[PDB]
């Protein structure tokens, strides 16, 4: 939506870059499953 | 149509002779101290010059007591003259 | 008049008061009518 403002931020505006520090870790978290494929190649050439 | 002009001066009846009711400023008396917008005069964090931002308000309907009470502004614009289901209790609306 | 937008002291239109009223713009178009359903606010647009 982005900020519509009558006069408030105290929640709005905080909060947002709060969510969005929130987000941001939990995408890699989620993604990290998928990442396991270039782990297993990653610890397979420092074991070599 | 006609019932929307008969509410027209429902406010201006009701404030002397129900008592009380007042519609003040959306901007409230304490002043504390204004937080932060990127540099003033902007429209991603404001209205743009327009208005300010301070605190969580939004309140705009709410009645004084001051040292005596019934106090009421002389002229309201806040919500239109329309006309819809029929609801003549508040509890009766917050079920419907 | 228009290849410029925000540069962070953003108003997109406010009214001319002057020092005096009984004032206004001479370019008072910027804006075509058009003809549309019943809305008597803004609010009743939005639920549109």
């Amino acid at each position: 939506k982005k900020p519509e403002t009558p006069e408030e931020q105290q929640w709005l505006v905080e909060a947002q870059q709060a969510k969005q520090g929130q987000q941001d870790p939990a995408m890699v978290q989620a993604q990290g499953v998928l990442l396991q494929g270039q782990a297993e190649l990653a610890k397979a050439q420092n074991q070599t | 149509l006609n019932m929307r002009a008969d509410l027209e001066t429902y406010v201006f009846q009701d404030n002397l002779a129900t008592a009380m009711r007042r519609d003040g400023e959306i901007y409230q008396s304490i002043v504390n101290d204004i937080y932060d917008v990127p540099r003033n005069v902007t429209i991603t964090l404001e209205d743009g010059s327009e208005k300010d931002v301070q605190l969580m308000a939004e309140v705009v309907d709410l009645a004084t007591g001051e040292k005596q009470v019934l106090n009421d502004i002389r002229g309201r614009y806040e919500c239109y003259t329309d006309v819809g289901p029929s609801f003549q209790s508040m509890k009766q609306q917050n079920r419907a």
